[PDB]
RNA sequence: UAGCGGCGAGCGAACGGGGAGCAGCCCAGAGCCUGAAUCAGUGUGUGUGUUAGUGGAAGCGUCUGGAAAGGCGCGCGAUACAGGGUGACAGCCCCGUACACAAAAAUGCACAUGCUGUGAGCUCGAUGAGUAGGGCGGGACACGUGGUAUCCUGUCUGAAUAUGGGGGGACCAUCCUCCAAGGCUAAAUACUCCUGACUGACCGAUAGUGAACCAGUACCGUGAGGGAAAGGCGAAAAGAACCCCGGCGAGGGGAGUGAAAAAGAACCUGAAACCGUGUACGUACAAGCAGUGGGAGCACGCUUAGGCGUGUGACUGCGUACCUUUUGUAUAAUGGGUCAGCGACUUAUAUUCUGUAGCAAGGUUAACCGAAUAGGGGAGCCGAAGGGAAACCGAGUCUUAACU
């Protein structure tokens, strides 16, 4: 039977050849038009030129600056807060359920709904609606 | 080898929910006694970058 | 894995200077110049298919017209005298008719004329 | 089938200015 | 699903989600072309015009000369000499999910089953290491072309079958898409169909 | 990514995590005890490997044929149908192959046993100065002197020494960590001039190394240097005794060899351009991209006795090559003497979109381990939450004292 497999249709596409006889279509510069840069081999203009005018990333101003503490933090669903262990969650042990990551050391819960076993948090923040999802399944905060 | 994002570019565009771009207004550094006040109070929100621009932008920051 | 393009080449040259037998000179025996000149009997043969309509038609339209003629009526006025008595012949017979039976044609040009008038 | 190692070299008789 | 055997006529259990899935015609056609790609090496190479011996000197100089303007002797369209776009060592292996391998290795296994190209029985051994004597116990099955799998794997089935091309020894855990696609009929006995669920999962 | 950057083009980390592999010591010094472990060099003995090798299974009869290994029929070996050769395709004709053995002599590796040389263990002390640091000028760290830490150095200076000193990115204080200015150290890592075996969706004589043929040769250059072309008789030379024309030629015709000599060494197959001989038809009063449409006659064959086919083609209507580049070319614009061969959108890694397949609020592993295209490995990446320059807030957020 192995002479007798077939892939599903529409999976290959045989793709395109350049300068193979006219009535392949694109043949005689294969679809880059007649002289200018772009139809040179190794033709063309790098990201953002425009011809000379001041590129758009440079007209415009730079702003803000980048945040350290930023990249040690990270946000908590309710659909995945208790799937950690048993029903006790805190800045550890989430490392062990890998759902922030070794190096994040502050953490935030957010309602991202679907929260049913009653569990306990410690060290975390709860925004606004985690601490009513969490305290109608039985839930309590505790710093 | 992976591709370098325009550093440039990303200091001057942000990147939103819904794939658009935010940047800051280009006329707002000095010269500025001149200009009225509603003209200035204009510039100062960010605005988002415009659709004709926007596939130029994509090209600068293909990661961000 | 190298493709050698040796047996199918040949095999695209022979048919073209197949289709080129006959030609004068090189057009028969060179392929850059037999290509050409089998595209242009190509281009030739399509229009001629068009020409040899016409001309045919243009070789009755004579025919009649002189056997008309000869039976004493011109050709528009045989012609127009066939549409009032409503006859369906068409040039290709009738030429035809003139050619071997006068007879028949005789009969043609008499009714074409009693229709006229 | 070989290249001529010497190629001569020719002069300008007409200006054409 | 239910498994009969044609020896000892003894019921076997199996879970049909393995045996009795549907059959993925393109699921099972990517894996088996992702394993022929992987078994490739690709030790191929050609020379550019600059790795081909000569020297990057004109052959002639660029106006007078009344032929074509010419920049070096290794260029493509010359003679002895070229390549256009050479060849390098290239890896030919294509990354297959975990889950994809699987899903087509229990589509095939089920359609052998329907096709009643799997035969299971009990345990299959030769007393010595005889290739003539594995012959008999072949013929007597009127099976020529066959692919033996075995729990566990014994030297003396191994020799038996070395010099037999039609039949090939194989351990459950070995088992490849290839193989049980390209042999005729799959003789599988009770210990390697257990193994098999296992692995499958 | 953070950063650096005429903040342009571009350059581009670290912390931390997962793997491969892991090994720690000595001097700046005295005493007690002194082969006390570990090392290097020379003898002996065991094992293994290299440098020669040995045995190594099993088929015959008919048909075609120059010759069978092929077809047909019936057998046997296989821990050996991996390969190569043999008059066409061999598991059973030969060399080999799996397998089991082999070393007088020389050798690398891992051990045990002797000799030589430095050398265990404990107490006390010591613990690297023109150095650290600084001024000036440069260089290296992703970091271009910038607010610039850290390292190196040309030049000029210059400490403390453990109650001391260095670092923690200007700098200061507090804390934490380490001890420079003396050295040694296999493993995982990089490469193949060379040797053996094995493999290839690598090439098959204009390809593949420049070189399949005594090629880096011939040849070119004063020189450094550059650098070709050229493979194929047949199974076996059985390579044509002899005769004849010819100049005791060349070349040829016979004869013979062979399955085949239009296989005769100028040798397998033997295409095209190009050059010839023969046959049919046309052509010496007719003007041009040489064809196309119509078309008489003639010469060959077919059934029927009329045409059908093949070749030629008087005469006649229409008709100024191809490519390229251009608003536009028969153009007197470019390119091509012709034939054959070669000759131009590829490859690697990333990113986005489309199709398709798997799984699904989940998806998927990389390196690596792995008797290994399996299975492990979830480090990590993407997604389900966004807003703000940021802190921060959060289905909201920012803006504002606050929003109709």
């Amino acid at each position: 039977r192995l002479n007798t497999l077939s892939p599903a249709e529409g999976s290959k596409k045989a793709g395109k050849r350049l300068g193979r006889g006219i009535g392949s279509g694109l043949g005689k510069t294969g679809g880059r038009g007649h002289k200018g840069q772009k139809s040179r081999s190794g033709g063309g203009v790098r990201r953002g030129f425009e011809g000379g005018q001041m590129p758009l990333y440079r007209r415009l101003p730079k702003f803000g600056f980048t945040s350290r503490k930023a990249a040690i933090t990270a946000e908590i669903r309710l659909s995945d807060l208790a799937k950690v262990e048993g029903g006790v969650v805190d800045l550890n042990t989430l490392k062990a359920a890998n759902i922030i990551g070794i190096q994040i050391e502050f953490a935030k819960v957010i309602l991202a709904g679907e929260v049913t076993t009653p569990v306990t948090v410690r060290g975390l923040r709860v925004t606004k609606g985690a601490r009513a999802a969490i305290e109608a399944a039985g839930g309590k905060i505790e710093e | 080898p992976k591709i370098k994002t325009v550093r440039g570019a990303a200091k001057r565009f942000k990147k939103t929910g819904k794939g658009g771009f935010k940047h800051k207004h280009a006329n707002l550094r000095h010269i500025l006694t001149k200009k009225a006040t509603k003209r200035k109070r204009h510039l100062r929100p960010k605005a988002m970058v415009s659709k004709g621009d926007l596939g130029l932008v994509i090209a600068c920051l293909p990661y961000a | 894995a190298r493709v050698k393009r040796g047996v199918i080449a040949r095999a695209r040259h022979k048919k073209i200077l197949k289709q080129a037998k006959g030609y004068y000179g090189a057009r028969s025996r060179v392929y850059r110049v037999a290509f050409q000149a089998v595209i242009k009997a190509g281009q030739y043969a399509y229009r001629d298919r068009r020409q040899r309509k016409r001309q045919f038609r243009q070789l009755w339209i004579a025919r009649i017209n002189a056997a008309a003629r000869q039976n004493g009526i011109s050709y528009s006025k045989f012609i127009n005298g066939l549409k009032k008595a409503s006859v369906e012949i068409d040039r290709k017979i009738l030429a035809d008719i003139a050619v071997f039976d006068k007879v028949a044609f005789t009969a043609l040009v008499e009714k074409a004329k009693a229709a006229l008038a | 089938n070989n290249r001529p190692v010497y190629i001569p070299r020719p002069r300008p008789p007409h200006p054409r200015l | 699903m239910e498994l009969v055997l044609k020896d000892a006529q003894s019921a076997l259990t199996v879970s049909e989600t393995t045996f009795g899935r549907d059959f993925n015609e393109a699921l099972v056609h990517q894996v088996v072309v992702a394993y022929a790609a992987g078994a490739r090496q690709g030790t191929r190479a050609q020379k550019t015009r600059a790795e081909v011996t000569g020297s990057g000197k004109k052959p002639w100089r660029q106006k007078g000369t009344g032929r074509a303007r010419s920049g070096s002797i290794k260029s493509p369209i010359w003679r002895s000499g070229g390549v256009t776009f050479a060849a390098r060592p290239q890896d030919h292996s294509q990354k297959v999910n975990k889950k994809m391998y699987r899903g087509a290795l229990k589509s095939i296994l089920s359609e052998l089953v329907r096709q009643d190209r799997l035969i299971v029985v009990e345990k299959f051994s030769v007393e010595a290491p005889k290739t003539k004597l594995l012959a008999q116990k072949l013929k007597d099955m009127a099976l020529e072309d066959v692919l033996i799998i075995t729990g566990e794997l014994d030297e003396n089935l191994f020799l038996a079958a070395r010099n037999l091309h039609k039949v090939d020894v194989r351990d459950a855990t070995g088992i490849d898409p290839v193989s049980l696609i390209a042999f005729d009929k799959v003789v599988m006995t009770a210990d390697a169909v257990k193994q098999v669920e296992e692995m499958l999962a």
